[PDB]
Parts: C-alpha cells; structure tokens; sequence
C-alpha cells in the first residue's frame, strides 16, 4: 500500500521485521486501552481504543470503525511522504508561503458559533418534553407534540448564546480576540480596520 | 524653540481659523428596575442628606 | 552604579556589519547574548573557541604553521 | 523612648507561650447567624478581634477601626505532627537511639566535632555539609554506646506516616504503625546538650514542639467577611476551615470518652491529620484539596504569605505616590540649564509646608490672607495641635490673624523651591535629577535643551512626571547632592554628558570660520543676548578696510577664562601636513608671537593660549554628548559652578548667530551634475557584468572554492565583497564632487544629524539589501518575486537597487526595500525585553555593596569583596580615560603658567 | 440542521423530523408585543440588537405516519448591515439620506 | 474566493478523461492529480491536461 517502488520499498522491510514478528494481530489494540489507564479494566481495554482510535485519529475521514479501513490506505501515504525525504526526493514545503495558507473569514467563524449553539437548544428542547410526559401524561392525541413543542422551546436560550459570545470575543472552541469594536476616528481608519 | 522636531506656527493663523477643532462625548444614564418593584425616578434631589 | 552601567548600554546593543569582509573569525556569537553567557554560568557554552600562539620557530613560516 | 527594631530571631512557638499569648478557647463551630445581632461566644468576638459597630472587646473598648485583633487557641485532644518539619523529623528519629538520647556516637568523636561549630558561626552553606555527612554516619549502624545494641530497626517517611521493620516473634518484619504520640514521647529524651550537635537550638527551639499540641488561632481583623451582591455574606477561608476543625475536634472528645469501638480511633486520627495539612498548605502533595462548595479551592496560610502574588511585590515594596503630576514637556532655551518650567495650573495643585519661624513670619502672613485663589495663596494651615484647618469655607481673615509663631502654612509652589524629575524607564542612575521650580502660564513642563541626552527623552509627546519633597531634611538634601550641575561629568565613561545638541553645534561652525566678519551693530546685539555684561570693551576692530568691523575669533573669546592653554586636531582636518607644519611651532618655543605662522592658521586645529583664540574652528570636539575636550577640561581645572555659566553663555550665543544668518537646506543641495552621474552609471554596468561572470564559471565547474564554506557558500560570499566595494566607490564619486560649503554637508561633517554614508544613500547606488546575513532567498520555489526568470542569481534578480532616492526606485526595487527595512522595526522592540530582565539580575546581587571608611569595600557579613576599592583609588567619575592623575597633562599646565607670566 | 436530522426521546412514539429555514426580516416586539420593522440607524441610539428571527418547521412522527408540520420560532440571529437580507440593501441614494 | 460544491467539480473531470485510482502502478507512470489534497485519479499526459 505505501509503494511499489524497490529503493523506497527497501528500507521499510527492516521497520516491518523489527515490530510485527513482536505484535501479533488486535493485540496492539489491547495495549491502547493499557497504556490509557494504569488499572485493570478487562473488559473496557478493547473498548477504550475504539473510543480513542475513531475520536482521534484523522476524523475527516470517518468516525464508525468501518471508516478506519480506508484511513488505513490514506495513512500509508502520508508515511511514504517522510521516508522519501530522509533519501531525498523534495524540498521542504515552507508554511509561510500562501499556497498553503487560507483564510477563514466572517463567514465560516460565524457557522461554529451557530453549531454549537443550536445543538445546545435541541438538547434542552429533548429533557424538557420528557419532563412533562409524567407531570402531564395523556392529552389530545395528535395535539401532544403540536403543544408539548411550544410550551419547551424557551426561545431565549438559543438567542442569548449567540449574543454574549459574540459581544464579548471568546468564542466556546477557545479562540479569543475574535470580534474587536469598530474604530471609528477618520473615515480612513474604519475603512482599512474592516480589512 | 524648535530644535529637536518641534514646530513653530504663526500667531495670526491660527487666530483666524487654521486647526481648529471640536471634542464630543455622550453619556448614557437609565433607569433600572430591581425586581423588588421599586424604581429609579429622575427627580431634583431634595436638598436633604 | 555597577550594575546600572553595564545594564544601560545592553538597551543601545543595535546592529554591527555582521557580514564582515572578513574570514578568519567565523559565527562566535557576538552582541547582547554573549554577555548573557558569561554573566551566568553554564558549563556548555555554544561556540566555543581557543587560540594558540606559536613559539619563535612557527611564527613567521606558512609551511610550518 | 521610641526606639528602633535591632534585630529578629525567629524560632518556634512552644506550647507553653500559646496559652498565655491566647485571649480565649474557642469552642463554638459558627460564623456570624444571622442578618441581626452577630455575636457568638466562640469564633467571633469573644474578646478576639472587632468588626462590628459594637463597642465590646477585651476591656479596652477600642472600635473596629484601627484595633489590632487579639489571638485565640485551640486546645487539641491528640498530638499532631506538623507537614512542615516532616523531612526533618526523619533526619532526627533515624539518627539517635531510642531510650537513651545519645547520638549513637562515641564521646570521643563528639568532642573533636565541637572544635567545627566555632570556625564555622557565620556561613549557612558550608555547615549544611557537616551536618550531613554526621546524619549519613549515624543512619548505616546499630551499635549505641549506652544501651548495649539490641538491634535497632530502621525507619520509614512518605508522606507523613512512618514505620520500623522490627522483629517479634522469630523472624518477622511486620511494618508496626506510628503514631504522633509515640514520637513525641522520644523526643523528649534527648537532653539539651546534643541539640547543637543537631541542627537545633535549646532555648528556641525544642524538638518536641514540632509535634503541635495547641493551634494559635488567627484574629478577626485578619479574616475578613466580604459580602457578594449586597445581602450574601461570602465567608472567608480560613474562618471555615477554621469552623471545620472544630465540628470534628468536638465530636473527637465526646466520641472516644464515652464510647470505645476502637475502630472509630484510626479512621478519625488520620482525617485530623488530614485536615490540618490542608490549614498549613492546601496546595500540598498528596492531599486533596478541602474545596468549599462551589468549586473554588480554599486558599490557606501557605496560599496567604504566598502564592507568587501575596504580600512582597503586590502592596508593600511598591506603591504609587503622592504629590506629583504627569504631562507632555516642550523645549525653550532661553532659562538656565538647571531650571523648570511649571505649568501655573500645576503650580496650585501642589503645596510645601513651611514651617514659620520669626524671619518669615511677614511673607507667610500675605501668603494666608491671599486665600487659595490668587497665585500667590496658601490651602492649609496647621496648628501646633496637628489638626489641619482648611483655608477655603468663607474666610481666612480670622486665620491669618496673629498668626502666633510655631504655625505651619502649605503655600503653592514658588520660584526656587527644590523638585525632582523622571522620565520612566529609568535606566541608567542619571534618569531623576533635581531642578529648581520657575513658574510660567500654559500647559507644558519646559525642559533645557542640553539636559535631553540624560533623560534619553525628545520631544514629540513624551510625558514626564514631578514629585515634590517636603519634610526639611529631605528637602536640603535633595538639593545639595543631586542637582543638575554636580552630573556634567558621567560614571560610566570619563567625559561629559550634558552638552550642545544639533544647533549648538553646527551654529558654532558658522561663527568661527576664516572669513565671518559681523558688523559692529551685531556684536552689540547678540552680547546682550548672551547673558554676559561685558562694559566698554567690545575693542578694537580688527578691520577697517570695507568698514570698522569684527573678526569672528575674538567674539568666541570672551567666554573662556584668561588662562586656559589647549590644543587638540579636529574632525575637520583634510591636510595632514598643513596641520605638522604648525605642529612643531608649538614644541619648540610654547610661546611665540601670535603673528607669524598661528595667523597663518589652519581651520582644523585648535590653538588657545591664555584665553585667546587664535587658530582652528570649534565643532564636535568641543560640545557635545560623545567625547568633547573643551568642556571636559573647564570642569576639572576650574569647579562645577564654573561650567554651566560657560555651558549656559555658550548655547544663547551660538543659537543667536544660526537664527540670524540663515540656515536652510533646499533640494537643489543633492543634485549632482550630468558628467557625474554618467560616472556613477558606468560603474554599476561594471559590476553587474563582474557578477554575471562568476555565475558563468559556478556553472561550468570551474569553481575554485573558499577554505570553509561549502561551493554553495563559496559563490554568495565571493559576490557580496564584489558588490560593498561598488557602493563604496560610488561614495567616494560622491564625497569627492559636491563641495563642503553648502548647508547639507556641513551637517554631516560636524556631527549635527549626520553620517556622510546617508548623504551619499541619497544621490548614488542604495546597495545591496540584506537580511539578518543572507541575501534575498525567501520566495517562490526558484526565484524571490515572480517578475524574474526561474533560477537566476544575478545582481539585479536577488535583490540590488540600483536607483536613489532622489531619481526615484522603480517596482520591483521597491518591494526589495521594504523587505529590508521590516528587519530594523522587528529587533528594536525585542533586545529591549532581553536587557531589562537580566538588569534585575545584577541589581538584586549587587546592591548591599557600600565603601567603608577605611576604603574596603564589604558585604553585609563582614566577608571583604575588595581590600582597597577598584584597584584602588580614583572613582571613575573623576578618572582620565582609565588612567588617574595625568603627568603629561598636569606638567604643561603649571609650566606654562610659571614661564609665560 | 441536516446533520442532527432524526434525535430521540425515549417514549417510542413521537418524533420531530426537521424541516427548512427561513429568514425573516429586522423586527422587534418590545414591551405588550407591537412587531414594527426596525432601521439601523434607530438600532444603535437606543441600544437594541439590529436582528432578524429564526423559524423552523418541525414534522411530528407519530408512529410513522407523517400528519402536520408546524413552523415555530426560534430566536433571533444577528443580521450583517448592507447584507442581502437587510432592509438597507439595494436602496436608492435618497432613500438612505431620508 | 467565494466556494463551490464538490460534486460538479469530480465529475466534470471523470468525464473527461481522469483515469481512476483503480489502474496505477503508478511511479514511473505520468500520474498524480489531486483535488484539495485528496488524490483522486491519474491522468496520461501532462502538458496536454
Ligand atoms: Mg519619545
Ligand atoms: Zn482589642
Ligand atoms: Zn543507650
């Protein structure tokens, strides 16, 4: 899956025999599990790789175990990046050139505000409704939903989220410093602040 | 007297007009409402303590 | 007034013509950093170098030197 | 009789001292309870500290204002061992044997150790060693020489519980527990005497105190209520760590007395243990923090002195202060080089008191009666009682009355009252220097322009500050060691530091070259401008063929005293031989004729004899911030006081000639011709062409590389020595054509804002452009802007302007530029952090330092750091250039005094 | 909100398929609800939010049978000045000045 | 720049003529072409691309 090319192809047999005579197969798996938590947890070692492996490693591509099949192939790739450098086949990329450097503008910064915050009203929207499902019980049949919706939404909630993290600059991700006030002396100044 | 940048501006110029300019602030005074029920009320304070 | 004099002129440390025409001497960390270097310990220090004179049969032949 | 602290000896509180130094048992767990009448007979005041408006304390009535609380205690049932000396515990226990208290070492050796303790009284880190070495020497044995050894097992630490792996039934080690008790009674076995043979004392410090039996309880005033909103009391810390120690130690006493489970006893203990580490440090290891219900952890003592943001740095060793003012300084130098300028609105604000005695008495009498309106008022008036009356409500007749002597009055600020001033940051020593008040109407502090190299300050916007000393003694003082006139002369090298500045200096060329002939109406001008009172003698007119007229040389004159015999080559100097032929006239004969050969002058070297300028031009070896030996010598030969009348008369005449006599400069002084610039152009073709040469043989492999560097190396640094050469010649072109009597050059040659390497930027090549080294390789993959072809390394593609500043750059030249000057605006802010940290390094290590009287310098242990102070004895504010006395000054001096008559 | 979708509760009968956004235009109901529409210019001399509100349509799935969808509001989002949806947009010179 | 949708893109180049990930060797093979870091597909000549 890295190459079929014979020089590169070369210096990994030694890697391949130094570890995987070592490591047989999902006992690898086993020992995340192990090294997470110092302290027996039978059970929970296999299930604790599963949580760090699909949580942590390359999340674009998948989050179900299914989806680490085809990370597996795009992970190779990356790998033969390195090893043919350490031979000399390119030239370092420099992070400061712009073709490696975007911005993200007003826009996208304003849908991880919007995310977060809508995703915290349908989860106070669900603990409300169940929390009137003893106190009430039966009512209309078609109309339950049609006024349990109304009475638990509390329209406030998403509203004053969007405001107060905006207003103040720190945004829930950690970022901080994302909205200044707008410099308003001579109208040179507010033009070249909005850029 | 004017060594060093400094500047020396003539005296009838800035007379008639030259640099002149004007300073502006606002202040923003409400009327809060505790939840109490009781209230702010702008009056003249009664000469009292 | 012994530590003030020498701390003062570590604020005016600017540049010197760092690309000299020069050959000999070559990247012995010179400036403010030097300073910083003796003034503490430090065991390591980067760049080192040592100078040898030589006695009066080495010191004015290219073949022997 | 009010006397002072003389030392502190710190030691331990023992049980015995708590008990009396307590005021009362505090036996109820609560706080306040609740919203009305707050008065409890435990924690709170039971005669322990007040905060309330209730007037109850311990007799002495004494309100909550200014009433230091009182201590209290807390009987505890059970010995506890204290966290703190835990280390040191172990150090103890596991070197002496138990029952005996001897310190498992023979007589013998216990006696020849003595011997080490009196040579050593005074250095804490070399006695650390010997301690050591005896607690490493007692740990490896088992052999006590009086209770005949029966095996002695060893003990245990880690965090605070220890253990002894001995031996009961065969051969076991089971790990016996050990509890607070069981120490504490093996302590005290130890007699007296081996103590200094640990590292205790016997008087201050007993072992078995350490086991804490009694726990002093803070006061009030020192715990603090804050209240939240406006209704929630927020209690504090330690007042509930406090309350828990007593809800567990009173079900303690009622649990083991009454009923025994014994179960109940370990599980308690500990937890006690427990919570009281937490008391001394809740930031400790292994001790989770006791949290007050909301998440915030419980800062205790060790969290109160510290916590890297405690009571050192935040409140006590700085504060800011009264009596000041802060503002933008502008310059006027018409006043003496020791005076301010003080904003009459300033002026108001900022009093002296005075203290009236008899000679007085009639000045401060109007001072008062003038109220605080008019400049010439007053504000406060103190009466002999202390109580301070307030000048303003309604009148001030009835004050200002017979004032009866002894009074004090704080009147506004008037001409010659002492003041300090600082520029903040202040660097060097020099940066607050005391000045004398003149007062003048409108909103600036105005500054003498020669006092503006030691405050480092300019002049666009930059804010000074000015605090007023008041009480008598520091007043005087003030003024007679820190006055501006006592630092012309600076400590760090040997020449002066207040001097002309930029017009002082160019204007000083102007007034003494060959040919600046002013007419008789000047002269009588500009001597009244300079102080200076001369009377008839303006005499005699030099010249009178165009018109009775005077010659430049003798208007200098009469400024330098009749004595001063100098002379010194100058930066002017372009002919070195017509400066020799003059130079043996002097050697040979130290007095001839002024006619001869000194009128056949030079304008380079300087020649006074006997306060007579005849020969040379005065420029930036005269004045000046660097090096100037004209006002160097007036300083040592002839006092201080001396050198700023000199100084002051020196800088109002030199600014009268430059203002009337025009000093502009116009675009036309950095034009050159159309021939020379042609010479200019054929030299950049040259080079370039040198330049591409190279780069042809680099390819073909005919390299013929440098020692070090490698062949990649080799090729840049061949070709930057090619380029510097071409810019420098380019120079040469430029200081050669242009003359020096236009208004631009002079600037430059002097040494008033100037470097001849700018005047040339400005009308020839720029030059190369570089980067912290390197040329330009930061760009695309293969080339620095994508205007040039892939892979060039020529002259014009990695970064040469060739156009000036004045021709205009083009392009791609100017984004070179700009890549160029990023690199000043980077450094510049950053070497500044680097120097100010490591200066509070050398501060904090040197600062005890001070000369004794018998010239040895000594720490504040009585260790001498210097027999004879610098190698001894010249301070170097007073030094020549390294050296001391000067023979071949001091011999020329005197022996031209005596022979010339 | 096509990624959330389908959520839960636990009683297996309901649940609220989400349907599509809408955005409204700048307005305010301040004290006794009066919905008036609002100009920048009035926003930042009394200190409102220069706002728009936020209506969703959820679908009840009652045992799967798909029977009546409900648009609700949510809230209010704030709207950039001289965007597309607010009132200032595409308005001719002497509008603004008036 | 403003954004476009994935999907357009894939295609339009598919259609053309990009040779999927299912051929390779590829090195030696006048290959690799990538979309925002995902290499999808090969192609034959480059110039002519
Ligand atoms: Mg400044
Ligand atoms: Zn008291
Ligand atoms: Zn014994």
């Amino acid at each position: 899956a890295v190459s079929d090319d014979p020089r590169i192809q070369q210096v990994l047999f030694d890697n391949l025999e130094d570890a995987s005579d070592i490591s047989t197969q999902e006992e690898a798996l086993d020992y995340i599990g192990r090294l997470a938590l110092p302290g027996q947890p039978k059970e929970y070692r296999l299930r604790r790789a599963e949580h760090i492996i699909d949580n942590n490693l390359l999340p674009h591509m998948g989050v179900d175990p299914e989806n680490r099949r085809a990370k597996a192939y795009y992970l190779g790739m990356m790998a033969l990046k390195v090893l043919e450098l350490s031979l000399g086949l390119r030239g370092e990329d420099d992070k400061d050139h712009y073709a490696n450097k975007r911005l993200k503008l007003a826009g996208d910064l304003l849908k991880d505000l919007f995310r977060v915050a809508f995703g915290q009203l349908v989860k106070d929207m669900q603990y409300q409704m169940t929390k009137t499902y003893q106190r009430k019980g039966e009512r209309y049949t078609f109309e339950n939903i049609q006024r349990f919706v109304r009475n638990s939404i509390r329209p406030d909630v998403l509203s004053e989220r969007i405001e107060h993290a905006l207003a103040t600059g720190s945004w829930p991700g950690g970022r901080t410093g994302v909205s200044q006030l707008l410099d308003r002396t001579n109208y040179m100044s507010t033009l070249s602040h909005l850029r | 007297y004017n060594m060093e940048d400094a500047v020396i501006i003539n005296k009838a110029s800035i007379e008639r007009g030259l640099a002149r300019s004007t300073f502006f602030r606002t202040y923003e005074a409400e009327e809060k409402r505790y939840l109490g029920g009781q209230k702010d009320n702008f009056e003249v304070p009664s000469p009292n303590i | 007034v012994a530590a003030q004099s020498i701390g003062e002129p570590s604020t005016q440390m600017t540049l010197n013509t760092f690309h000299y025409a020069g050959v000999a001497e070559i990247n012995v960390t010179l400036g403010l950093p030097r300073i910083i270097e003796i003034v503490d310990a430090r065991k390591n220090p980067s760049t080192p170098i040592m100078t040898v004179y030589l006695d009066e049969e080495h010191r004015y032949d290219r073949d022997k030197a | 009789m009010k006397k002072v602290i003389g030392s502190i000896e710190f030691g331990i509180l023992s049980p015995q001292e708590i008990r009396k130094m307590s005021a009362a048992e505090i036996t109820v767990p609560d706080t306040y309870d609740d919203d009305g009448y707050p008065i409890e007979g435990g924690l709170m005041d039971k005669r322990l500290g007040v905060i309330d408006p209730g007037l109850r304390c311990e007799t002495c009535g004494a309100r909550a204002g200014e009433c230091p609380g009182h201590f209290g205690h807390i009987e505890l049932a059970r010995p506890v061992i204290h966290v703190g000396f835990a280390k040191t515990i172990h150090r103890v226990l596991e070197s002496t044997c138990r029952e005996c208290g001897r310190i498992k070492l023979t007589d013998e050796e216990i006696e020849e150790y003595m011997q080490k303790f009196e040579v050593m009284g005074d250095r804490k880190g070399a006695v650390d060693k010997l301690i050591k070495e005896i607690h490493k020497k007692a740990k490896e044995r088992m052999v006590c020489p009086h209770c005949g050894a029966p095996q002695f097992p060893i003990k245990f630490e880690r965090p605070t519980i220890y253990w002894e792996l001995r031996k009961d039934e065969e051969g076991n080690e089971y790990k016996h527990r050990m509890m607070p008790s069981e120490v504490r009674d093996r302590l005290e076995k130890i007699p007296d005497k081996d103590l200094p043979l640990l590292g205790l004392h016997p008087e201050k410090s007993r072992p078995e105190w350490m086991v804490l039996t009694v726990l002093p309880v803070p006061p009030v005033t020192m715990r603090p209520s804050i209240t939240l909103e406006s209704g929630i009391r927020a209690e504090d810390d330690l007042t509930h760590k406090l309350v828990d120690i007593i809800r567990i130690n009173n079900r303690l006493k009622s649990n083991i007395e009454a009923g025994a489970p014994q179960l109940i006893i370990e599980d308690l203990w500990d937890l006690l243990q427990y919570h009281v580490t937490t008391y001394i440090n809740n930031e400790t290891s292994g001790v989770p923090p006791a949290k007050h219900k909301s998440g915030r952890p419980l800062k205790t003592l060790a969290q109160r002195l510290k916590g890297k943001e405690g009571r050192f740095r935040g409140n006590l060793s700085g504060k800011r202060v009264n009596f000041s003012a802060r503002t933008v300084i502008s310059p006027d130098p018409m006043i003496s080089i020791n005076e301010v300028g003080v904003p009459l609105a300033v002026a108001m604000e900022l009093t002296v008191p005075e203290k009236v005695t008899e000679f007085n008495y009639e000045k401060l009498k109007q001072r008062v009666l003038n109220g605080p309106e008019k400049y010439p008022g007053a504000n406060y008036v103190i009466d002999p009682e202390g109580r301070r009356i307030r000048l303003m409500e309604s009148n001030r007749e009835l004050i200002a009355e017979k004032l009866d002597i002894g009074w004090t009055v704080e009147r506004h600020l008037e001409d010659g009252d002492v003041v300090l001033f600082n520029r903040q940051p202040s660097l060097h020593r020099m940066s607050i220097m005391a000045h004398r008040v003149r007062v003048m109407p409108y909103r600036t502090f105005r500054l003498n322009l020669p006092v503006c190299p030691p405050y480092n300050a300019d002049f666009d916007g930059d804010e000074m500050n000015l605090h007023v000393p008041q009480t008598e003694e520091a007043q005087a003082e003030a003024k007679i060691l820190m006055e501006v006139q006592n630092h012309i002369i600076s400590p760090r090298y040997g020449g002066p530091l207040i001097a002309g500045i930029q017009d002082h200096i160019s204007g000083g060329y102007l007034l003494t070259r060959e040919g600046a002939y002013f007419t008789r109406y000047e002269v009588e001008q500009m001597l009244m401008f300079a102080g200076m009172d001369v009377n008839e003698l303006p005499e005699p007119d030099k010249y009178e063929n165009g018109e009775p007229l005077w010659s430049g040389k003798t208007i200098f004159s009469l400024l330098l005293p009749d004595d001063l015999t100098i002379w010194y080559r100058n930066k002017l100097c372009d002919e070195p031989e017509r400066c020799e032929a003059l130079e043996k006239l002097i050697e040979e004969k130290l007095i001839p004729d002024p006619e001869e050969v000194r009128k056949l002058a030079y304008d380079g070297f300087v020649y006074i004899q006997n306060g007579k300028l005849l020969s040379g031009a005065v420029d930036k070896k005269a004045y000046g911030r660097e090096d100037g030996k004209l006002l160097d010598i007036i300083v040592r030969e002839y006092g201080v006081e001396r050198a700023r009348q000199f100084l002051d008369q020196v800088t109002k005449l030199t600014i009268w000639v430059i203002t009337h006599k025009g000093f502009t400069t116009a675009i036309d002084d950095e034009d050159l011709p159309q021939e020379a610039i042609d010479r200019i152009h054929e030299i950049i073709r040259e080079a370039e062409e040198k330049v591409q040469r190279l780069i042809e043989a680099y390819k073909r492999g005919e390299l013929e590389p440098l020692p070090g560097k490698t062949l990649e190396e080799t090729l840049e640094s061949k070709i930057m020595a090619v380029l510097a050469e071409a810019r420098d010649n380019a120079g040469k072109v430029a200081e050669r054509y242009l003359g020096m009597n236009n208004h631009a050059v002079i600037m430059a040659k002097t040494g008033a804002r100037g470097k001849i390497l700018n005047i040339t930027q400005m009308a020839a090549m720029l030059g190369q452009q570089s980067i912290r080294g390197k040329r330009l390789y930061r760009g695309y993959r293969g080339r620095v802007l994508t205007h040039f072809k892939p892979g060039d390394l020529g002259a014009r593609a990695r970064g040469f302007v060739t156009n000036s500043y004045k021709s205009g750059l083009t392009p791609q030249e100017y984004f070179f530029h700009a890549m160029g000057g990023r690199e000043g605006l980077v450094d510049t802010a950053v070497r500044t952090a680097q120097s100010g940290y490591m200066q509070r390094r050398l501060i904090n290590a040197l600062q005890d330092l001070k000369v004794d009287y018998d010239g040895t310098v000594r720490d504040p242990t009585g260790i001498i750091v210097q027999f004879k102070y610098g190698e001894d004895g010249v301070d170097p504010m007073k030094s020549w250039q390294g050296k001391t006395v000067d023979v071949d000054r001091v011999i020329v001096r005197t022996l031209l005094k005596m022979r010339g008559g | 909100v096509n990624e959330f979708g389908e959520v839960v509760p636990d009683i297996p009968n309901f649940k609220v398929k989400f349907g599509k956004i809408r955005i409204g235009q700048p307005e305010f109901q301040e004290a006794q609800g009066q919905r008036r529409p609002l100009y920048p210019m009035d926003a930042r001399i009394r200190n409102l939010t220069y706002s728009a509100p936020l209506y969703l349509e959820m679908i009840p799935v009652v045992n799967g049978i798909e029977q009546e969808p409900v648009e609700v509001r949510i809230g209010e989002l704030p709207i950039m000045l001289k965007s597309k949806a607010c009132r200032l947009y595409g308005l001719s010179d002497e509008e603004l000045i008036k | 720049t403003t954004g476009i949708p994935e999907r357009e893109v894939r295609e339009y180049l598919m259609k053309m003529g990009v040779v999927p990930i299912e051929e390779r060797r590829p090195a030696p093979g006048l290959y690799r072409v990538y979309l925002n870091g995902v290499l999808i597909g090969t192609v034959e000549d480059g110039r002519k691309l």
